[PDB]
């Protein structure tokens, strides 16, 4: 319905590595709990 | 006149399409001078940084110890360290932190098995450089800026012309887009490059997901290349991250994501499986032409041969 391909576009083209990206951010920086 | 030529990149995130946007940028245009590279450093250890914590996080997902006892307290070092280093340089200390981490048979276990999370492609790239990386005296080179890995906001453009023809290349990628923004993003494309990272084949099943990374690519190449609206539209295929599907298919079999392959598992019949599922999804072989290339879109020389290629197909597919 193009909606539905624009649906599947905005599901596709944001899949993948997340935190990965930016400057180092706080939240990035957060201790993995079997660290703690 | 020099027509305007529209082209907008397609693709899962993480496919390639903010990198073959720089790669213009390196080969139409004036490219990244010292003192624009410089200006990467940050961004360069942050992404390295960033690196080394996704695999430390998986490692506690995915129960993997440390080769060394040790190297947990490095581990959270590594985050007070991180928390605390100013933006653009890198301390000795933090430095052999990292060194170590990597080291590490545990982590290199866990880097070995990326197929289960989601680990960015340019990790090893700098990793396996802290050497030149670390160094106080350290300048990004032209090719460590294009590993670089930004903030994506909104619709990101470059502009460039090459053999008369002012191209103006688009990517969405990322930022969610409403129904109004994608249909103006359509609107006046010449031609749609859509690319796929050929090693996606062995991702493991994410919690949420009916079909494997591959299939959800290629349900999204089905809608577009069949659409009625690019009829005219010219439908250029990247098969990218051709160099890090060669170096997978020896150890993880296609099977793993098209179950019914029966080919061997060289690159060259692994790959041209993958090229058939793809151009096979074109319900109109004699109306329309898939226009295929295999990419490492890391690499410059490639992409501009390549480009250079999908030129020449803009152009006589002006009918002209
Ligand atoms: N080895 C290798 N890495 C690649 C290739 N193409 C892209 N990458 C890396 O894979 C990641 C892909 O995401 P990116 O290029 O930002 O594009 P996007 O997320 O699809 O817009 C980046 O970290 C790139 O450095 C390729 O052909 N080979
Ligand atoms: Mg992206």
């Amino acid at each position: 319905d193009i909606e539905g391909l624009v649906e599947l576009l905005n599901r596709v083209q944001s899949s993948g590595a997340h935190d990965q990206r930016g400057l180092l951010r706080k939240e990035d920086l957060v201790l993995p709990e079997f660290l703690q | 006149g020099a027509r305007e030529v529209k082209l907008l990149l397609l693709g899962a995130g993480e496919s390639g399409k903010s990198t073959i946007v720089k790669q213009m940028k390196i080969i139409h245009e004036a490219g990244y001078s010292e003192e624009e590279c410089k200006q990467y450093k940050a961004v360069v250890y942050s992404n390295t940084i960033q690196s080394i914590i996704a695999i430390i996080r998986a490692m506690g997902r995915l129960k993997i110890d440390f080769g060394d006892s040790a190297r947990a307290d490095d581990a959270r070092q590594l985050f007070v360290l991180a928390g605390a280093a100013e933006e653009g340089f890198m301390t000795a200390e933090l430095a052999g932190v990292i060194k170590r981490l990597w080291k590490d048979s545990g982590v290199q276990a866990c880097f070995n098995r990326s197929r289960e999370y989601q680990l960015n492609d340019s990790a090893a790239y700098y990793l396996n450089d802290l050497d030149r990386i670390a160094q106080p005296n350290y300048i990004p080179t032209q090719q460590d800026v294009l590993r670089t890995r930004v903030k994506t906001t909104g619709i990101v453009e470059t502009h460039f012309t090459f053999k008369d023809l002012h191209f103006k290349m688009f990517d969405v990628g990322g930022q969610r887009s409403e129904r109004k923004k994608w249909i103006h993003c359509f609107e006046g494309v010449t031609a749609i490059i859509f690319c796929v990272a050929l090693s996606d084949y062995d991702l493991v099943l994410a919690e949420d997901e009916e079909m494997n990374r591959m299939h959800e690519s290629m349900k999204l190449f089905d809608s577009i290349c069949n659409n009625k609206w690019f009829t005219d539209t010219s439908i250029i295929l990247f098969l990218n991250k051709k160099d890090l599907f060669e170096e997978k298919i020896k150890k993880s079999p296609l099977t793993i994501c098209y179950p019914e392959y029966a080919g061997s598992n060289t690159y060259e019949e692994a790959a041209a499986y993958i090229q058939c599922q793809f151009e096979d999804l074109n319900k109109r072989k004699d109306t329309k032409e898939i226009y295929t290339h295999f990419t490492c879109a890391t690499d410059t020389k490639n992409v501009q041969f390549v480009f250079d290629a999908v030129t020449d197909v803009i152009i006589k597919n002006n009918l002209k």
